[PDB]
RNA sequence: GAAGAUGAUCAGAUACCGUCGUAGUCUUAACCAUAAACUAUGCCGACUAGGGAUCGGUUGUUGUUCUUUUAUUGACGCAAUCGGCACCUUACGAGAAAUCAAAGUCUUUGGGUUCUGGGGGGAGUAUGGUCGCAAGGCUGAAACUUAAAGGAAUUGACGGAAG
């Protein structure tokens, strides 16, 4: 391809690229809202968190850390905010 | 980057690399080290003059076949002894 | 064996792409016949001349023979091969009256500014 | 190219490629010239009437002619949405 | 009698084609050495060098004789010719042909001041072949072709008065530094320079134009 | 010869030298 | 000059290969150079199928098998043409020969 | 720019998808990734015909830019081509090379069918190789009926199609005849049923 | 490591306009290529070129016309007199009317051409043709 | 299984082949510091072309098998991506060529930097130094001699090579 909008990729193919192969690098991550299943208090979780992370009103784990995204515990609904 | 230096402040080690491989070149080699003034027979002259001491027929090199009429000369200047030829048909017999 | 030479076998087809209409499937004819239409300098080579070019011509009303092309060939074939159906088994009429497309390209057909009647069918495999 | 009192000493103003813009020479013998015709409102084409592009033989041969004609085409109107700017 | 077996060749016969640059302007391939003839009718040649190859066979070597022959009209275009053979004669006249059928065009420019006619090169040329490269720099109007006698026979027959020139690479092959050179001369009409900014109108091929006195 | 035999056997010709001036 | 690309082994991305030894002369060989060959022959020659099965005890009985991996130097296999010389560009060609 | 009667009818879309044109091959090379709408889950490509028309429309005009009919040569070395091409010679005056192609036709001026093109039609880049690769010695333009994994070295023009389809090959073939002599005019105008059927353009196999 | 940034960039500029095509990305950006750029597109050998705002060092995509011959740093940044610069444009132009030798001098990045109209000398930068 | 001893073969074989065999082969404490220690390809950085595989991680998703009956099971399948070991095609490009995605971006010659070479021998020799228990390692000439030595490829001839 000799002519080609490299300001304006595509943004189906702009999806694709590592995080620091963009025009502009973007951190993929994001935090989300959780809803501990025993009652109802927002906590801000990071998507990737490498902390067991538990919720101030009862000492339950919300996450497990993994190689990646942190996997949430079961009965627990996470909101992206 | 053709493994030599380019910044600006490398002239020493552009200066000495250049200095330590002229050596490999036999023609700068022999000029410093004087090889003419110490190993040469002549001395590092163009001429030299000496005494015949017999005149000796050399047999030439394949596949070549004659007898190159040389002599043995004693050089006056340092006293060493060289083969010297005597070109020209029939001009051993001016050689005493 | 009994091999033909190239001398021999380009000289006979030579003589069919030039005179086809004057030759025939019998050798005795073609005999005589190549003694007037080509300057033979033996008899022998004119009997093995004729004697091909009587197997040529009779492999030529079995079908058409590749690299002899006599004028008359092709103007046969040309009108020869005119046939067409009634039915152009690509009109849709085979089918109940639509396009049997899968549907991921009826999509591309609904991108298009057409509104075509499909039974989509979905293979997924 | 000109001398000082102005008179073009150049023989052979060479052609330049469309696509790339490089000199297309007296010996590249991969470089064409595409000749395509001017169409009128009753969609006749108009004898001796054409628009024109020339591509060198380093374009044809890196297999970029066929991008660089819808793009080419598609800007003077012969094409419509074919090429597309973004990838 | 001349009966031209190409499109180029009878448009050449008749007089629709009259100079090699409209040939140059389309790229046109050219098979017919009278084309060239008719059109460049002054053109002198040069045997450069004369080689014997030998290829050895069970009985013995059998030798073929290389001849080098540079063909050029000393005002802008210029040929270059290899050819094996048998003799030396059939050689000679059959490496005129094909380096008849090679002949460029070159493009003559100004060292300095646009004074005059143009006597040097536009721009600093380079060619390659085997390991023998050619450089041709601009020289001024004094300095005539400063060139070894093999380039210098080239530079002369395609009209190049000033010139500076460097080789490197083993020059003693005369076929790779007579190609080399010929490359790098030939390279002139490749190399943009900002008077050729300018975008001309392609113009129709000369085949098309007179397509009916082309057709057979 | 074979270079690694040629380097043998200026080895041990060489240990001989070592061994004749040690003498001195 | 070099004639394979490969230099007529299988170690890349790698320092050293344990050797194996030649079936037939028994010399050290690396392990991803030797020409390996896994062989599954009947046991009993086809000739002998019959008679044997006749002289069976036991109704339906399958003859094992012989499993066999052979390694070879390039001079054994070589030799006993196991592999044979290539031209030079079939020699790249790495699939195995349609023979089966 | 063009007037809208040349644009994609629903006859023509219903002739293109009943003969499978949209279906391109598995593995698309990169230079084809603009005609490919979408791939189907199997793995087959889908062609964007929209794309593929107005290729056509585009190869057609070129064709009829030639102006001696005969100085367009139509090439196929597919069986599945070969009546198509001859047919295409016949309604159009093009020359066509159908079977194989003698190498030299267009450099050894000295052979038998020595021919000049001023524009080399191709029905397939990869079984017409020798057919584009001489085209790129003597500056003749390629318009070739490409796959999506058909090589684009040397292609001018690429109409995105199956080539290996039986009656893909001769649709497109048919596609680029009607459209030749609607722009000459032999056919009076763009609505006027043609009197060829595209069965005619279409492989014979010998049973008949 | 990354020792010089002008380089890259005029390197990924080569090489994009050796295959033909008529954008490249730059990155890192800084003044000095900028300005260098500039310098190159007073004198058409390139088009119009942007700059992308990453709140990094940056990213430059740069719009090729096809004159480009080719462009090039000089290594180092030798101090040249102004009777030198006739010795740096005979070894680096391929003739005497076309053709820029890129300077850096106190009075700013500048080709050849117009530090000798205001009589000024720097360092060599690089050159354009 | 060096050495050694032995039976054969041979004109001779203290060689190949056969039978024994000591150091050695293994290990612990120390030395040695060399290999075709090879990708015969320094290290760091950027860019230039297509393709399919594969190993590790991550991210989205199945007519699939299985936990267990399903998920939060695992395997597999399909896509992306980062890193690797490689491979296939082409040659824009390079090269003397063999060939090379680097051995390209090198007379249109400058991203940073270390090491090494300057016709073949004499010679990695002599000498001095230094390290080592030694074997030897590292550093390292000259006299003299010589018109080629050498690289890649072509045709042929030959082969106790294959078809
Ligand atoms: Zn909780
Ligand atoms: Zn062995």
């Amino acid at each position: 391809v000799l002519v080609q909008d490299l300001l304006h990729p595509s943004p189906a193919t702009e999806a694709k690229q590592h995080k620091l192969k963009t025009l502009v690098q973007q951190p993929r991550s994001f935090f989300m809202d959780v809803k501990c299943q025993g009652c109802l208090n927002i906590t801000t979780v990071f998507s990737h968190a490498q902390t067991a992370v538990t919720c101030d009103s009862c000492s339950t784990v919300l996450c497990t850390p993994t190689g990646g995204k942190a996997k949430l515990t079961e009965g627990c609904s996470f909101r992206r905010k | 980057g053709k493994g030599k230096p380019r910044g600006l402040n490398s002239a020493r080690k552009l200066r000495v690399h250049r200095r330590n491989n002229r050596w490999a070149d036999q023609a700068y080699k022999a000029r410093l080290l004087g090889t003419a003034f110490k190993s040469s027979p002549f001395g590092g002259s163009s001429h030299a003059k000496g005494i015949v001491l017999e005149k000796i027929g050399i047999e030439s090199k394949q596949p070549n076949s004659a007898i190159r009429k040389c002599v043995r000369v004693q050089l006056i200047k340092n006293g060493k002894k060289v083969t010297a030829f005597v070109p020209n048909d029939g001009c051993l017999n001016f050689v005493d | 064996g009994r091999v033909r030479t190239k001398t021999v076998k380009r000289a006979s087809k030579v003589l069919i792409e030039r005179f086809y209409p004057k030759l025939t499937l019998d050798f005795e004819t073609n005999k005589r016949l190549t003694s007037e239409i080509a300057v033979i300098q033996s008899k022998r080579l004119r009997n093995k001349i004729a004697g091909y070019t009587t197997h040529l011509m009779k492999r030529i009303q079995k079908g058409p023979v590749r690299g002899i092309s006599f004028k008359l060939q092709e103007e046969e074939r040309e009108r020869k091969d005119q046939y067409v159906p009634e039915v152009s088994a690509l009109d849709l009429s085979h089918t109940n009256g639509q396009l049997e497309i899968d549907a991921d390209t009826a999509d591309l057909v609904k991108s298009l500014g057409f509104k075509i009647p499909v039974q989509t069918v979905s293979i997924s495999a | 190219m000109e001398n000082d009192k102005g008179q073009l000493v150049e023989l052979y103003v060479p052609r330049k490629c469309s696509a790339t813009n490089r000199i297309i020479k007296a010996k590249d013998h991969a470089s064409v010239q595409i000749s395509i015709a001017k169409v009128d409102e009753d969609g006749r084409a108009i004898a001796g009437e054409n628009i024109t592009y020339a591509l060198s033989g380093y374009v044809r041969g890196r297999g970029e002619a066929d991008d660089s004609l819808n793009r080419l085409a598609q800007q003077d109107g012969l094409l419509k949405n074919v090429w597309s700017y973004s990838r | 009698g001349w009966t031209p077996v190409t499109k180029l060749g009878r448009l050449v016969k008749a007089g629709k084609i009259t100079s090699v640059e409209q040939i140059y302007l389309h790229s046109l391939p050219v098979k017919e050495y009278q084309i060239i003839d008719l059109l460049l009718p002054d053109l002198k040649d040069d045997v450069m060098k004369i080689r014997s190859v030998q290829k050895q066979t069970r009985a013995g070597q059998r030798t073929r004789m290389k001849a080098v022959v540079v063909i050029g009209d000393s005002n802008g275009h210029v040929g270059l010719g290899i050819k094996t053979a048998k003799e030396v004669a059939s050689a000679i006249k059959a490496a005129i042909v094909i380096a008849k059928l090679s002949i460029i065009p070159i493009r003559r420019g100004y060292w300095g001041s646009n004074l005059g006619q143009p006597h040097s090169l536009p721009c600093k040329v380079t060619g390659k072949c085997g390991s023998v490269a050619v450089r041709l720099i601009p020289a001024p109007r004094g300095k005539g072709i400063v060139a070894s006698p093999v380039v210098k026979r080239l530079m002369q027959l395609a009209g190049v008065e000033d010139v500076y020139t460097s080789s490197s690479g083993s020059t003693r092959t005369t076929e790779n530094t007579l190609k080399a050179a010929f490359a790098a001369i030939g390279n002139t009409y490749s190399f943009l320079t900002p008077n050729l900014w300018a975008e001309t109108p392609l113009a129709a091929s000369p085949l098309e134009v007179y397509a009916e006195e082309a057709a057979a | 010869m074979r270079d690694k035999w040629r380097k043998k056997r200026v080895r041990r010709l060489k240990r001989k030298r070592r061994k004749v001036r040690a003498r001195s | 000059p070099k004639k394979r690309a490969s230099n007529g082994r299988n170690k890349k991305g790698r320092g050293h290969v344990k050797p194996v030894r030649c079936l037939n002369c028994a010399r050290c060989v690396p392990k991803d150079k030797a020409i390996k060959r896994v062989t599954i022959r009947n046991m009993v020659e086809a000739a002998a199928v019959r008679d044997l099965s006749e002289a069976s005890v036991y109704a339906e009985y399958a003859l094992p098998k012989l499993y066999n991996k052979l390694h070879y130097c390039v001079s054994c296999a070589i030799h006993a043409r196991i592999v044979r010389v290539r031209s030079r560009t079939d020699r790249k060609i790495r699939t195995p020969p349609q023979r089966k | 720019s063009l007037p809208a009667s040349f644009d994609l009818t629903p006859e023509d879309a219903k002739l293109l998808l009943a003969a499978n044109v949209h279906l391109g091959a598995k593995n698309v090379q990169v230079h084809n990734k603009p005609y490919v709408y979408k791939t189907r889950p199997d793995g087959m490509n889908i062609i964007n015909i929209g794309k593929t028309w107005e290729k056509i429309v585009l190869a057609a005009r070129i064709i009829a830019a030639v102006p001696n009919a005969s100085d367009v040569a139509v090439c196929s070395s597919r069986t599945f081509g070969q009546r198509a091409v001859l047919k295409f010679a016949a309604h159009t005056g093009a020359t066509a090379i159908a079977g194989r192609f003698t190498p030299g036709n267009f450099t050894n001026y000295i052979t038998r069918s020595f021919k000049e093109p001023r524009l080399v039609v191709v029905t397939d880049p990869r079984t017409d190789a020798q057919a584009i690769k001489e085209s790129s010695y003597v500056n003749i333009p390629v318009i070739a009926l490409t796959d999506m994994d058909s090589p684009s070295e040397y292609v001018d023009v690429a109409i995105p199609c199956n080539n290996k389809g039986k009656h893909s090959i001769g649709l497109i073939w048919w596609l680029l005849a009607r459209e030749v002599l609607r722009l000459r005019g032999i056919i009076p105008d763009r609505t006027t049923e043609w009197s060829v059927m595209p069965d005619l353009y279409f492989y014979r196999d010998p049973e008949e | 490591t990354r020792t010089s940034v002008l380089a890259d960039a005029l390197n990924a500029i080569n090489n994009a306009e050796k295959t033909g095509k008529r954008q490249v990305l730059i990155r890192p950006s800084s003044k000095v290529i900028i300005k260098f750029l500039t310098v190159m597109q007073k004198h058409g050998y390139i088009g119009e070129f942007e700059y992308i705002d990453d709140h990094r060092s940056g990213k430059i995509v740069v719009q090729l016309n096809g004159r480009l011959n080719k462009c090039g740093v000089i290594q180092p940044r030798f101090n040249v007199k102004i009777n030198d610069i006739e010795r740096w444009t005979d070894n680096l132009l391929p003739a005497r009317q076309f053709g820029y030798v890129i300077l850096t001098t106190s009075a700013g990045i500048m080709d050849h051409e117009e530090a000798r109209r205001k009589h000024v000398s720097g360092k060599i930068l690089g050159f354009v043709y």
